[PDB]
């Protein structure tokens, strides 16, 4: 019947950079989970506040699926309560997170040789984020006393990097694409239930 | 940042319960996906594993020192708490807490509480039966190489904590181990260097803290 | 139950060495294994988890690897704020133990006591004990023997002293020797003078004070 697009997110053939990650709202439809879980064809994959094998007997208003690409010593920082660039700058998991981490590795997909220098990542903020923050601000980040005024110099810095995938980098540094499913029931009507 | 304190009686005496709670900050324990845990160190040994415990209520815990331990939560407060039973002379320590880091499920359904991803600053336990007692604090009074203190003699039991001018004076700070005196009372003595310059203009004064009797004494220190 | 041995006990290098401590798992504990930290009087820091991950603003010199049973933790150059004691700690299943921990002491040049006394306090005195205090400050090696003479005359049992840990930014110790008696016996003399004998140094240095501003 209507599956849901699943599909659509993990088998997509752009990815979002992480500091502006991409949200995919999905609803009113059938989510077959047991083609993402009996799968090796991913390298992390972690589920926070339900077991996936209970995830097939529960229904849900929203699920949300963001996705954004970061190399691979990174998808350790995609927790809830952990610390970092990542995790503080760019992608916040709240304290009691219902939801699933999914990651694989993409060096095949997003290394280009002499680096792939389209995917970014914001280092500099003057705050962490809050939880399902995104931050999109390119204004320039004032690391000293001297105000900035839109030109970077001195204590000026540009508050995104670039990452520069190139295929022939250690495994931690590859590019790694992530996927995390967030299974929210609100005060809506449950709408995304699984199978027979 | 999350951050966690630790709060506790500064002795008990043999054979008696022995309890302490950790109070969260900057973030709730309630619905939170971490267990909480306890961690003791006797004085000069290593760290043990008491238990953990997550906000539902299901517990961990050491075998070796299940039965005489039971720890719990309390969701509305924000806080956790260990109480242990029929205290040896063998359980005197620090009590660490700890959260750990965000427990899973893998792909098969397995579930992991992971690791102490962090701790409080842990809190004194000492078994015995003793006199609780405030220190005397007396100071010690003073090329530009000036050495000045304070003698903080004679109390019970550890610890004593010294700061100088309120933490503004830090560089150059030494405060030492506690000694203990045949009297059956702990003595201490904590020292700064300072340019000789400041003998005279700038004030020191020596800020002790000595919990389990509830003294606070700042003692100014002149040539 | 897993029970985790840690070799070396001890260890003293010099700054700029390399040092790694190892971790034996009597069982296979596949990657869970993290490495804590702990300078002295402070709470334990974690430093690697999962055998090899590094924490977030822990020092890029500090690296851990191994998997199964065997696991070391690697400082690449020491530094002097690395004096502290390591335990690693297995958290595989819900059984949770730790080494016995490596206690991690800086090798340092040779350095000489800053000496000082401090006369027994007005206050104090009210009270009816007096505490002569003679400090050594900033010396390395540890090893220092401090010798009470109150005119002359060589005191036994009537003191105790305090050594304190490392320093965190120079490596070197510090020591307090403290020596108590009466109020009744101590304005029976004159001349105080701790003996301060110290490899540091050329011929032993004493410090002393006249009773009274004397
Ligand atoms: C993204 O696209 C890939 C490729 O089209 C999908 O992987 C493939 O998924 C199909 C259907 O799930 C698998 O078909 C299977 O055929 C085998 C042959 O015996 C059998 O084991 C199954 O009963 C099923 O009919 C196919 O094996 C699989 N290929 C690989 C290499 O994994 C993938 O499902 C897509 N991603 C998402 C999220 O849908």
């Amino acid at each position: 019947t209507n599956l849901c697009p699943f599909g659509e997110v993990f088998n997509a053939t752009r990815f979002a950079s992480v500091y502006a990650w991409n949200r995919k709202r999905i609803s009113n439809c059938v989510a077959d989970y047991s083609v993402l879980y009996n799968s090796a064809s991913f390298s992390t994959f972690k589920c926070y506040g339900v077991s996936p094998t209970k995830l097939n007997d529960l229904c849900f208003t929203n699920v949300y699926a963001d996705s954004f690409v970061i190399r691979g010593d990174e998808v350790r920082q995609i927790a809830p309560g952990q610390t970092g660039k990542i995790a503080d700058y760019n992608y916040k998991l709240p304290d009691d997170f219902t939801g699933c981490v999914i990651a694989w590795n993409s060096n095949n997909l997003d290394s280009k040789v002499g680096g792939n220098y389209n995917y970014l990542y914001r280092l500099f903020r003057k705050s962490n984020l809050k939880p399902f923050e995104r931050d999109i601000s390119t204004e320039i980040y004032q690391a000293g006393s001297t105000p900035c005024n839109g030109v970077e110099g001195f204590n000026c810095y540009f508050p995104l990097q670039s990452y520069g995938f190139q295929p022939t980098n250690g495994v931690g540094y590859q590019p790694y694409r992530v996927v995390v499913l967030s299974f929210e029931l609100l005060h809506a009507p449950a709408t995304v239930c699984g199978p027979k | 940042q999350v951050q966690l304190q630790e709060s506790g009686p500064g002795l008990v005496k043999p054979s008696e319960t022995l309890s302490v709670t950790c109070t969260v900050s900057g973030g709730s324990i309630s619905s939170s996906r971490y267990y909480w845990g306890w961690i003791r160190q006797p004085p000069g040994k290593g760290l043990e594993w008491i238990g953990s415990i997550y906000y539902s209520g299901s517990t961990y815990y050491n075998p070796s020192l299940k039965s005489r331990v039971t720890i719990s939560v309390d969701t509305s407060k924000n806080q956790f708490s260990l109480k242990l039973s029929s205290v040896t002379a063998a359980d005197t320590a620090v009590y660490y807490c700890a959260r750990h880091a965000a427990a899973y499920y893998d792909r098969s359904g397995y579930y992991f509480i992971e690791y102490f991803q962090h701790w409080g600053q842990g809190t004194l336990v000492t078994v015995s039966s003793a006199s609780t007692k405030g220190p005397s604090v007396f100071p010690l009074a003073p090329g530009g190489t000036a050495a000045l203190g304070c003698l903080v003699k004679d109390y019970f039991p550890e610890p004593v904590t010294v700061s100088w001018n309120s933490g503004a004076l830090t560089s150059g700070v030494h405060t030492f181990p506690a000694v203990l005196q045949s009297s059956g009372l702990y003595s201490l003595s904590s020292v700064v260097t300072v340019p000789s310059s400041s003998l005279g203009t700038q004030t020191y004064i020596c800020n002790v803290n000595h919990k389990p009797s509830n003294t606070k004494v700042d003692k100014r220190v002149e040539p | 139950d897993i029970q985790m041995t840690q070799s070396p006990s001890t260890l003293s290098a010099s700054v700029g060495d390399s040092v790694t401590i190892t971790c034996r798992a009597s069982q296979s504990i596949s990657s869970w294994l993290a490495w804590y930290q702990q300078k002295p009087g402070k709470a334990p820091k974690l430093l690697i988890y999962k055998a090899s991950s590094l924490e977030s603003g822990v020092p890029s010199r500090f690296s851990g690897s191994g998997s199964g049973t065997e696991f070391t933790l690697t400082i690449s150059s020491l530094q002097p704020d690395d004096f502290a004691t390591y335990y690693c700690q297995q958290y595989n299943n819900y059984r949770y133990t730790f080494g016995q921990g490596t206690k991690l002491e800086i090798k340092r040049t040779v350095a000489a006591p800053s000496v000082f006394i401090f006369p027994p306090s007005d206050e104090q005195l009210k009270s009816g004990t007096a505490s002569v205090v003679c400090l050594l400050n900033n010396f390395y090696p540890r090893e220092a023997k401090v010798q009470w003479k109150v005119d002359n005359a060589l005191q036994s049992g009537n003191s105790q002293e305090s050594v304190t840990e490392q320093d965190s930014k120079d490596s070197t110790y510090s020591l307090s020797s403290t020596l108590t008696l009466s109020k009744a016996d101590y304005e029976k003399h004159k001349v105080y003078a701790c003996e301060v004998t110290h490899q540091g140094l050329s011929s032993p240095v004493t410090k002393s004070f006249n009773r009274g501003e004397c």
